[PDB]
RNA sequence: GAAUCAGGGUUCGAUUCCGGAGAGGGAGCCUGAGAAACGGCUACCACAUCCAAGGAAGGCAGCAGGCGCGCAAAUUACCCACUCCCGACCCGGGGAGGUAGUGACGAAAAAUAACAAUACAGGACCUGUAAUUGGAAUGAGUCCACUUUAAAUCCUUUAACGAGGAUCCAUUGGAGGGCAAGUCUGGUGCCAGCAGCCGCGGUAAUUCCAGCUCCAAUAGCGUAUAUUAAAGUUGCUGCAGUUAAAAAGCUCGUAGUUGGAUCUUUUUACUUUGAAAAAAUUAGAGUGUUCAAAGCAGGCCCGCCUGGAUACCGCAGCUAGGAAUAAUGGAAUAG
């Protein structure tokens, strides 16, 4: 019908404390995250083609 | 007539499970022997062959050629006859055509005037014989 | 696993027998009454009614000083009064058993659009719910089977946004008045 | 003798259907047939096929 | 052989009832019996009954209104829970409104509405209406 | 637990919870607190994979996917954000799980018109009928944006458009009887066909094939098969057994079943009560998910208030009252 939305709010003491306990998620909302671009099929397959490689020669795979 | 004392329930149990094996819906649910004896084997429909286009002459008083396929079944082989329902569908079939047959109302008796016939075809060609029936589809 | 429900109940039974023409056309007086769509919704007050009864009956057989009869009697009793169906001079348990399907499809929200003179028809009736021009105190409802209880029946009124009630007039209206 | 087959349904002479008048569908059929039922109480029981 | 006293005689009442008889004979007297008939005759389907003592077991003259429909007995005496009651009373009864089931509680022979009265089940000895 | 169900019952339970089992068949073990582990080894059987023929590697009844089998069953999608688990851990990982897609398995809600004026019909000022007329109302759909969320999508919200044959078109089955609905019209002539059952058709077919009408239930509806009620046609409640199906040729007889009366007017059975009994499901309380199926939430002007009930859970075992009914026990060589 309109005319209503609810939802939730979280005020936080300083700044600091807002980047400590929070989702990353919520704080990529705002711009101030930054995760990193793979996909876990790309970062699976990456994986498993370590484990068949021992020692220091698994950097370059 | 009947025991009724407080202990007869082992009389009355046993006797009772004896004498459900004397009616026909129980000893043909629970033989095995007729599970064993429809080509269905159990199931509603079958998918077959149709070897042969078979007339079937109606019992009396009626007079008319009853138009059945001689199908050999896919699932276990058992050479079965089905009835080809409606008005000039018996054109839609060919021989070695796959067909779909199911039930034919009575749960395994046969129906009606055709004798010995207790199935019917429902699928020609995995296409539906009541659309090529009212030119739904076609072949 | 899931962490998905799984309960659900119908809300209907279809009758035993499937042509019986004194229990066609009492069905259908009903539909034309209270414009209803189907005759599944007189069939779901009719099993709405059933369920009441059974609760009854079951509450009748027990003692008058049992403290399940006066607790479940109780709550039951006053369900039905909230809803109104039912008379709170006539607040025994034996009471129920003399109800009607016509009490409860009085208490349609359809039934008590036109019975307020808000709608022209019970067929009109039901339009304007679907339409969203029918409010309930705050609230906008599009469902004609709505029960309404007996605590907001002061509270039907037109709706803020329609036309009717409030401003800004359809589409039709509009674009009449455009090519003008 | 499985020749005449579908004889019956070819010899039928084809006659098309006259388009007509949409049905109404939903409460507003079960509003006619509460009106021409329950409203028209006229004097006279016949059937509504009747011919 | 007879087995049950209990039912020679209220088969025995009850077939004199149906003939318009005014009295009976009911063979051996026992205890429970006359337990029986007192809450038949309490709530006034029979008249006064005499007992004869023989030295044996009795006999028992009694008195017949003319007020009963059918006294039975139920065999074997099932042992019944007042949860249960209720469905003895609409297999048994003509109605809700009169008729007594006559149960054997540990507090004594009683008939059905003075067992819920009391709060306690018994074993099942027959009825009447 | 589920379906059916008056009371009793009958049938089902592979299937998300608890418990068990097995990881192609069997067998043997290592490690470890915990395994006879199989996303661990070791054999042999079956099968199958690379190969330079010397050898090497295998276990989708994990998520997807494919073949086969069949009447019969979905995307080789996104994510650890929620739920939780494991680790040295506030940071890592999780095809557990979550979110989308396919989804008429099913369940809840609910459009496909409403009104007014005429033309008309009626009824004792009210109502009905119309390929007449009239502008009023909206969604379907299209579509910015917000919201939603891990990021999305859908729903919810709101602009922009979006209806007259409102062509933005409702099907599925029927119309002799059971059983709601035609002795309409045309064709066919025991043919083709229908028909669960009785039946229909051999030249005026109320039953076929069609058109017209009509009925039923409606975004659903036929059909096959398992099964429950109907079925007091399995009968404990509740069936029959002279002639309809049926009491043994006759008697004895052990198990089994059942046993007369009697007394205050020892062990049990019985009855009542108490405990202890996993949730979910069922019954049911409270609560306007917009309603309802659901859900356990919510409500009231710095926060405050309040719920997350109760019942039921055969039998067996345990506990305390009751002592009728029913068994049983004491003193006869008095030991
Ligand atoms: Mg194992
Ligand atoms: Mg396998
Ligand atoms: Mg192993
Ligand atoms: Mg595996
Ligand atoms: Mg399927
Ligand atoms: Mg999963
Ligand atoms: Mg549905
Ligand atoms: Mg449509
Ligand atoms: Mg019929
Ligand atoms: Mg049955
Ligand atoms: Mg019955
Ligand atoms: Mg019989
Ligand atoms: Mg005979
Ligand atoms: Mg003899
Ligand atoms: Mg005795």
């Amino acid at each position: 019908g309109g005319g209503k939305t609810t939802g939730f709010g979280m005020i936080y003491d300083s700044l600091d404390y807002a980047k400590k306990n929070e989702p990353k998620h919520r704080l990529a909302r705002h711009g101030l995250y930054e995760k990193k671009k793979t996909s876990r099929k790309q970062r699976k397959e990456r994986k498993n083609r370590m484990k068949k490689v021992r020692g220091t020669a698994k950097a370059n795979v | 007539g009947k025991c009724r004392g407080l202990r007869t329930a082992r009389k009355l149990r046993s006797h009772r499970r004896d004498q459900k094996w004397h009616d026909k819906q129980y000893k043909k649910a629970h033989l095995g022997t007729a599970l064993k004896a429809n080509p269905f084997g159990g199931a509603s429909h079958a998918k077959g062959i149709v070897l042969e286009k078979v007339g079937v002459e109606a019992k009396q008083p009626n007079s008319a050629i009853r138009k059945c396929v001689r199908v050999q079944l896919i699932k276990n082989g058992k050479k079965i006859t089905a009835f080809v329902p409606n008005d000039g569908c018996l054109n839609f079939i060919e021989e070695n055509d796959e067909v779909l047959v199911a039930g034919f109302g009575r749960k395994g008796h046969a129906v009606g005037d055709i004798p010995g016939v207790r199935f019917k075809v429902v699928k020609v060609a995995n296409v539906s014989l009541l659309a090529l029936y009212k030119g739904k589809k076609e072949r | 696993p899931v962490a998905r429900s799984w309960v659900c109940r119908k809300t209907y039974v279809t009758p035993r027998r499937p042509f019986e023409k004194s229990r066609l056309d009492q069905e259908l007086k009903l539909i034309g009454e209270y414009g209803l769509r189907n005759k599944r919704e007189v069939w779901r007050v009719k099993f709405t009614l059933a369920k009441i009864r059974k609760a009854a009956r079951e509450l009748l057989t027990l003692d008058e000083k049992d403290p399940r009869r006066l607790f479940e009697g109780n709550a039951l009793l006053r369900r039905l009064v909230r809803i109104g169906v039912l008379d709170e001079g006539k607040m025994k348990l034996d009471y129920i058993l003399g109800l009607k399907i016509e009490d409860f499809l009085e208490r349609r929200l359809q039934t008590q659009v036109f019975k307020l003179g808000l709608a022209k028809s019970i067929h009109h009736a039901r339009v304007l719910i679907r339409q969203r021009h029918i409010r309930v105190r705050k609230q906008v409802v599009n469902i004609p089977s709505f029960i309404v209880r007996l605590d907001s029946q002061k509270h039907i009124d037109f709706s803020l946004r329609s036309p009717y009630g409030g401003g800004r007039p359809g589409r039709v209206k509009r674009k009449n008045a455009k090519k003008g | 003798s499985l020749a005449r087959a579908g004889k019956v349904r070819g010899q039928t002479p084809k006659v098309a259907k006259q388009e007509k008048k949409k049905k109404k569908t939903g409460r507003a059929k079960r509003r006619m047939q509460y009106n021409r039922r329950f409203v028209n109480v006229v004097p006279t029981k016949k059937g509504p096929n009747a011919n | 052989v007879r087995m049950n006293v209990l039912a020679d005689a209220l088969k025995s009442i009850n077939n004199a009832e149906k003939r318009g008889k005014r009295q009976v004979l009911i063979r051996p007297c026992s205890k429970v019996i006359v337990r029986f008939l007192t809450v038949m005759m309490k709530h006034g389907y029979i008249g006064e009954f005499e007992i004869i003592d023989d030295h044996r077991a009795g006999k028992i003259v009694v008195n017949l209104t003319g007020r009963l429909n059918k006294c039975g007995v139920i065999s074997p005496r099932f042992d019944v829970q007042l949860k249960d009651l209720e469905k003895w009373q609409n297999n048994l009864l003509p109605s809700r409104q009169f008729g007594f089931i006559v149960l054997t509680t540990s507090a004594g022979i009683m008939d059905h509405e003075e067992a819920r009265r009391k709060h306690t089940g018994g074993k099942i000895l027959g009825f009447f209406f």
